[PDB]
């Protein structure tokens, strides 16, 4: 566990730190836009009927 | 005839005859293509 | 006349038929016996044209046709008025193809240099022998070949493309039009990137192959090499042709409904066939 | 047999080539990647080193956007099943919002709003991906001329994508982002403004696609056939003319009655291929906007038959 | 080993500071995912 | 908390505040453009509506 | 925030200036279009309709 | 058993890791696919129809 | 030192001009931007 | 480390800087985030 | 030897990766009994 | 039956390891489609069915 | 025997790739054939064994 | 017949052999197990009453 | 025998420990079995 | 291609044959007891 | 040999394939041995 330090002595630290930015965002609009997706979790959605903007 | 040529022929070949015996056991024509040219390019694609 | 570096190159030589009886050059023109008998079928073509166009009673260019004759004469003979113009028409043209590729053969032999486009053109005579030769044999009328017309050529063409639906699904179809645009594609490509070597940013020096490479390089990652594109441009425009010809020798010979439907058996795999859920589930 | 010249019989190897430096930046620069035998066969088997600045990573950013917005329109489509995804693929379509909405940007994500976000990501890659070209002519000193080159199939996805739509005033017209979704796009547009046939910059876009294709069969089959003479060299024959030159100048002059040079064919051939998206563009503008049946439009110019 | 060029300490005081990153991320979506379970939970 | 400048002698300066901006636009742009497509958020209609506006 | 100048040190100016420029136009341009779009703001249907020209 | 220490001088961990770490997030992301195709395992539905959000 | 082989001193002038110009730009789009709301609000 | 190599001084003031930056960006998003909950919240 | 790793740093590699692996499988090991209880799939 | 060993001697560990490892990959992966296809095995199915979730 | 003099001309690394590659194929070919025929699907079998579709 | 091994090359020889007698094999089972005289698959399923 | 320089030592000791690998492999895929089996029985 | 070594190549390619063809021949007659097809 | 491979290579090689062989042999038997008893489908 307290260890970690050794996987960056052969890993970029350039290379991972994109790649891992780029793939942390990605996951997490893909995510934001699955909950857009299902009208149980769609948050302007729900905000909308809430107040009866529609 | 080249190295190169035969194995060509004889890549050609044997994809129509595993993709033959692919599309019967398998239940469709699309299996024995696939198969038969996955083969037929890993045999080509490796020299002699 | 000449060009200032003609001379060395003008010798006798290399020509498959006659060799010295038709070996001569008409102002830049090289004449031998394939170059005689290319002047007599494109010659007679283009006046055949002409009295079909008075016979059509039209001097219109754009409205001048000569269409082949009716799906009732199968692979026979017909009138002149009918098909037989057209029909005639199209032995002066497929003679005069030829005959322009044994020229060039002959003219690749004078100079000592390869083949390459003799065979070249061959294919694309071979795509208009599968529009007018072997499509229709294979079909066995005449009538489903195209008339020699500049708009009514086109009318063939979209009335056969809705013969069968959308011409669009027809997978042949859709390599040679991939072939064609990456051809395009690659043809822009390399005129420009040897446009820009030979002609640099303003009054300073002329590139190199390495600087091209260089380009390429910095741009997608990879270059094909001096060599290599031209080998690609050969290539994408022979094989553009080639799936052009298998698209349509297919085509009303072993597919017969709508393309579209072909695409069918991809989405009823037996896997996924029966899946709900998605466009066709 | 005789040799052809399609294939290299004889494969070397040797340094890593990191390219030159004009006023490159190198700290962009990457590291050469590996090297592929099967595409040596063909080419230059060394990959890489890729240059990535600013409007690359802006290039590349905004297009994974695009990509990425399509991909997950098109899970959602398949309701998240992979095996959908793999059987529905190129039926999916990220479609443009329909007609009544104009062009609005009121529309629902689920009803072509998705499809003005990915647009948005492509076009700003695309035009990035264009500075990007022209920068790195920039660096090396090079003439623009893939740039321009570039910017003519970029005019043809602008009509195709954005400036059509906004004359029609409507998205709807604009294509929309699948596979068999795009080619009927096409035929559905062929349909409606009349047998596109008729259009005459529709047939001088063909005429240049042909034309494309027989130069280039033209050029690398004259290329090859002097290639014995050094003729792939085609810069070193331009600044110092050699025999392989004179002899595809004069094989196209006894054959045709007038030949190019070693860098005019170039120019002859930037020129057929970039009046392909030119015209096509124009024609595709006219469509519509101008005229909205071009078969009628050639009965009466010419043509057609009344 | 070693490819990349960093050495111990370097290696140590790197992991040291994006594994602080990686906690404050943490903690910054337990706080988020707790008040979104709060508004909506899905189990 | 007190350790992240030492990144700028990882990262290009020039190079990562390219990145953020482009990153921040996009983001900004698809953000607006997600609020116009939601008919209970886009303001030009909402004000429409409101003040009674075509 | 006094020491903002020292960025013309890190990127060059052309490059901010012609940059930042280009993305003034575009999104100046865009901003327009929007309004333009919309019923509500678009100007000229609102001095047609209001000094009943239409 | 515990003795397959030898296998990165049979395999580089530059190659080694890229790979499993592309691997795993993958049959992770596949599984979730499958769970939420399904709807006896789709918990956000699963969660609407309990909490009644339809 | 740098990247782009200036000094402090020229970046303070060229940041001084910048900032000039920014606040002009910015000033004269507030003034549009309060004419326009005044004529028609978007709230 | 030290791929670029910059004297420790630097990337402190770069830094700083830069987290000035942020934290101004940071706080005019705050208060348009409030303006905008306040006048139509989604909560 | 085709990476030029040695035996110590070999055997150290591997101890740190299972270490990973077992601490990864250690938090599936979790999700799954976690999912089992709320949702049993036999 | 001892002499097992050498056909290490003649093929690469690195080819054959990546060989034996895609393929294996590939045939759990189907043999576990395959018994996803019949709804005789399919174990969500069966769960669902048994615990009265569809 | 006298067999070994097929060792002593082809390759054996090629010879063992195709070996294992055509069992492989053989054995996928067998099992799908088998899974054909609804007399030999041991799953349907099993299911109608034990009563479970 | 020795001379054969001397025109013609042994490993072309062998591998076209070896691929033609499998596939000659391979297309005689599948024409014997698409009869219904000599499938021997469906033809003990018939036997035993196990269809 | 050759074709990758190796010597019989490590032949040897490669072939022991990927052994030991494919036993392991073999009695998890064993155990899977069974249990699969008493779950619902294929025969 | 020496003249030993195809007369060689030969014998063992005759042996293999003979081989195969038994066994074929021992499988044919097993079918043909099985069912006749003539 | 023009393979490389001698006479005690070539008897070696042809051994250990033969042994190989035989032991999945011995399996392909106990298997088919075991689906006949299963069921005959003879
Ligand atoms: C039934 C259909 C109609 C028809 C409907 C249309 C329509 C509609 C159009 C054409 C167009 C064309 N038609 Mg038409 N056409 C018909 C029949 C034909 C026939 C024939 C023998 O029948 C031929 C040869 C053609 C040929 C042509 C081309 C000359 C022209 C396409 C130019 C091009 O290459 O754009 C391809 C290149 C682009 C579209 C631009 C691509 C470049 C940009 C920058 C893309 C960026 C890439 C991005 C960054 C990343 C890519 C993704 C990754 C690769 C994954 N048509 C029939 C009559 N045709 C087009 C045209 O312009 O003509 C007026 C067009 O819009
Ligand atoms: C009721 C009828 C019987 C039956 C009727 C027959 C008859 C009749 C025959 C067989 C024969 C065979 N049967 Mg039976 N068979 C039945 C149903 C089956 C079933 C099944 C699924 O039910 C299977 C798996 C088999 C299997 C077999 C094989 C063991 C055998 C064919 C060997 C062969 O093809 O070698 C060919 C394959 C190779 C040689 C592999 C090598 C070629 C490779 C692929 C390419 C060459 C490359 C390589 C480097 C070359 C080196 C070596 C070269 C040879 C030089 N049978 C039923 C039970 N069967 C045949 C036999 O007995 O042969 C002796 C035969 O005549
Ligand atoms: C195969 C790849 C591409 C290709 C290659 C190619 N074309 C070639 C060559 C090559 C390598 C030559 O060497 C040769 C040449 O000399 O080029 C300048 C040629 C050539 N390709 C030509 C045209 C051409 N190529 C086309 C296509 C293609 N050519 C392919 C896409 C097209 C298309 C797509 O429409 C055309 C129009 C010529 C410029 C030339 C051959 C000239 C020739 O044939 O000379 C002898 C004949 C005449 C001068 C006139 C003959 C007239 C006829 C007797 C009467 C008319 C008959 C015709 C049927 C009328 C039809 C009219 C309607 C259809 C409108
Ligand atoms: C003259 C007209 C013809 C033409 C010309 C033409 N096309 C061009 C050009 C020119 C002159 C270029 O300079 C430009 C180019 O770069 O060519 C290589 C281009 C180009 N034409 C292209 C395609 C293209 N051209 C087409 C057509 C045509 N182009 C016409 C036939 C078509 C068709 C027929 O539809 C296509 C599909 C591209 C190859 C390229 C423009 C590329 C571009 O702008 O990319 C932007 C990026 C995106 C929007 C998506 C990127 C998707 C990636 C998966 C993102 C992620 C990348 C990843 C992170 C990389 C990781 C790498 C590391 C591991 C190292
Ligand atoms: C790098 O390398 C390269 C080059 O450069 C180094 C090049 O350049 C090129 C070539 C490329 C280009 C130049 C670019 C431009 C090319 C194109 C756009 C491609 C398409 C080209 C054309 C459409 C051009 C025209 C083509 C044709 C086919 C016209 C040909 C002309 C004739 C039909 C005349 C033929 C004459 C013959 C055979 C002689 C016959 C003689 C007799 C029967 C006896 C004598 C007869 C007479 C006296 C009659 C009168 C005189 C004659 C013969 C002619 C004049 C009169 C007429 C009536 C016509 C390439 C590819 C290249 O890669
Ligand atoms: C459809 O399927 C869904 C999406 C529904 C479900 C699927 C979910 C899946 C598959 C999720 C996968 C999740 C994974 C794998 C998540 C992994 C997350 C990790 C590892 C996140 C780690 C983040 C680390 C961060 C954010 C660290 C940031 C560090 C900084 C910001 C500090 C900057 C670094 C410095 C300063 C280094 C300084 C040291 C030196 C030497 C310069
Ligand atoms: C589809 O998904 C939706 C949209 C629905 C929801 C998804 C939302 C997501 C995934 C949002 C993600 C948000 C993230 C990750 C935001 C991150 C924002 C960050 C990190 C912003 C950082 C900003 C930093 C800024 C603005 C710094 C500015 C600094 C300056 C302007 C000053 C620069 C000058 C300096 C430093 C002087 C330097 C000079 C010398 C000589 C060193
Ligand atoms: C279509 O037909 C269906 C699907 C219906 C049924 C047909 C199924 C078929 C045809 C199945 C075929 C199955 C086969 C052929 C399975 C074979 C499996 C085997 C033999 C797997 C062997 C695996 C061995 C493994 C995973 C070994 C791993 C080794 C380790 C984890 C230890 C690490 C190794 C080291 C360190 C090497 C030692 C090196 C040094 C220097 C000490
Ligand atoms: C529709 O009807 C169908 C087609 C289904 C029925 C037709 C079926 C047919 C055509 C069946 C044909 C079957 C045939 C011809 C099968 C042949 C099978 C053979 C030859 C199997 C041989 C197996 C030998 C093996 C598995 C040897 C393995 C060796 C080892 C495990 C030891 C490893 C050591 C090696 C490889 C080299 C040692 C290294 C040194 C240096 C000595
Ligand atoms: C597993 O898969 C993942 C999720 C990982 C990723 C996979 C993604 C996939 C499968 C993507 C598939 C993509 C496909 C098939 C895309 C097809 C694209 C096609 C065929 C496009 C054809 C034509 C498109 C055109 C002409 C687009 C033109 C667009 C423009 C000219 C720009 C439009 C700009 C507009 C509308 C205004 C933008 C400005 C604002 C303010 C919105
Ligand atoms: C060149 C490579 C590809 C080769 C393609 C050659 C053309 C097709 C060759 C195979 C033709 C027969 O192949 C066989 O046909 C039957 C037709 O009922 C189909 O089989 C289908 O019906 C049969 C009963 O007839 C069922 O037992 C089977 O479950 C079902 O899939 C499949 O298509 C295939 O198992
Ligand atoms: C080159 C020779 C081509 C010969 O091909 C043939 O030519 C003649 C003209 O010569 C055409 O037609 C002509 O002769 C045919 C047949 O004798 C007559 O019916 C018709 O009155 C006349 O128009 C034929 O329909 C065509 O098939
Ligand atoms: C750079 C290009 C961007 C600038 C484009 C300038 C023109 C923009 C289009 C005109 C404005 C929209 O015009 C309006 O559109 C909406 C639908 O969207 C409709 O409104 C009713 C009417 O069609 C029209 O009143």
């Amino acid at each position: 566990m307290s260890k970690f330090y050794k996987i960056w002595m052969i890993f970029d630290p350039r290379r991972v730190f994109v790649a891992q930015g780029v793939f942390l965002f990605l996951l997490a609009v893909m995510i934001h836009l699955i909950l857009l997706s299902t009208p149980s979790y769609n948050w302007l959605e729900i905000s909308a009927a809430k107040y009866n903007r529609v | 005839v080249s190295e190169f040529a035969f194995r060509l022929m004889m890549a050609a070949v044997i994809f129509v005859g595993v993709g033959i015996m692919f599309a019967f056991a398998g239940g469709h024509w699309f299996v024995g293509l696939v198969v038969g040219g996955l083969v037929a390019a890993f045999f080509a694609a490796t020299p002699n | 006349a000449l060009l200032s570096f003609e001379r060395k190159y003008r010798v006798p030589g290399g020509t498959l038929v006659g060799g010295n009886l038709f070996d001569f050059w008409v102002g830049p023109f090289y004449v031998g016996f394939f170059g005689v008998a290319t002047f007599f079928f494109a010659a007679l073509g283009i006046i055949l044209i002409a009295w079909s166009a008075v016979l059509q009673g039209t001097w219109n260019p754009q409205l001048i046709s000569v269409y082949p004759p009716a799906l009732e004469y199968g692979l026979g003979g017909a009138p002149l008025a009918k098909g037989g113009l057209w029909q005639i028409i199209t032995i002066c043209a497929t003679g005069a193809f030829v005959s322009w590729a044994l020229r060039e053969v002959e003219i690749c032999r004078k100079l000592g240099i390869g083949y390459h486009i003799p065979f070249a053109f061959a294919f694309a005579i071979l795509a208009y022998l599968t529009l007018v030769l072997f499509r229709p044999v294979m079909m066995g009328a005449w009538g489903y070949a195209f008339p020699y017309g500049i708009w009514t050529h086109l009318d063939w063409v979209s009335n056969t493309g809705y013969t069968y639906g959308n011409f669009h699904y027809n997978p042949a179809h859709m390599i040679a039009i991939t072939f064609f645009f990456t051809n395009a594609l690659a043809l822009a490509l390399h005129g420009a990137l040897v446009l820009s070597a030979a002609n640099p940013e303003k009054g300073k020096e002329m590139r190199t192959p390495d600087h091209e490479d260089t380009f390429f390089r910095d741009l997608v990652g990879y270059s094909i090499g001096t060599l290599g594109i031209h080998r690609l441009g050969l290539l994408l425009s022979l094989s553009a042709v080639f799936f052009s010809a298998l698209c349509m020798i297919i085509t009303g010979t072993i597919w017969f409904d709508q393309w579209v439907d072909w695409w069918q058996w991809w989405v009823k795999l037996p896997w996924w066939a029966n899946i709900p859920g998605g466009i066709n589930g | 047999a005789e040799y052809q010249n399609i294939f290299t019989q004889v494969q070397v190897r040797g340094p890593a080539d990191l390219g030159m430096t004009e006023d490159v930046n190198l700290a962009n620069r990457s590291g050469v990647g590996p090297f592929s035998t099967l595409l040596g066969w063909f080419g230059n088997a060394q990959l890489g080193p890729i240059y990535l600045g600013s409007l690359g990573v802006l290039s590349l950013f905004s297009g994974l956007m695009w990509f990425f917005t399509i991909g997950i329109w098109f899970w959602y489509q398949a309701g998240w099943n992979p095996a959908v995804f793999l059987r529905d693929l190129f039926f999916f379509s990220l479609e443009p919002p329909a007609p009544e909405y104009g062009l609005s940007f009121a529309a629902p994500l689920k009803e072509g709003g998705l499809w003005l976000i990915a647009s948005f990501f492509m076009f700003v890659a695309v035009w990035s991906w264009w500075g990007r070209t022209y920068l790195r002519a920039q660096a090396l000193g090079m003439g623009k001329h893939t740039a321009w080159a570039f910017l003519s199939a970029i005019w043809l996805w602008m009509v195709l994508g954005f400036i059509r739509p906004i004359l029609m005033g409507s998205w709807s017209e604009a294509v929309p982002y699948g596979i068999f979704s795009h080619l009927d796009w096409t035929n559905n547009f062929s349909l409606v403004h009349g047998n596109l046939f008729y259009n005459p910059f529709h047939g001088l876009s063909i005429a240049f696609l042909y034309g494309s294709a027989l130069l280039f069969a033209m050029h690398g089959a004259t290329i090859l056939a002097v290639s014995r003479f050094g003729g792939e060299r085609e810069l070193e024959q331009i600044a110092d003319r050699g025999t392989a030159a004179e002899r595809a100048a004069l094989f196209w002059r006894w054959t045709m009655g007038f030949n190019a040079t070693m860098e005019g064919i170039h120019r002859w051939a930037i020129w057929m291929a970039v009046l392909v998206t030119l015209t096509g563009g124009i024609g595709i503008l006219l469509s519509g906007t101008v005229v909205d049946n071009w078969y009628v439009w050639g009965q009466n110019h010419g043509m057609a038959p009344l | 080993l070693g490819y990349t060029g960093l050495t111990d300490e370097q290696a140590q005081e790197l992991h040291s500071v994006y594994m602080s990153g990686l906690w404050l991320f943490s903690a910054v979506a337990i706080v988020a995912h707790l008040a979104v379970y709060i508004w909506r939970p899905w189990f």
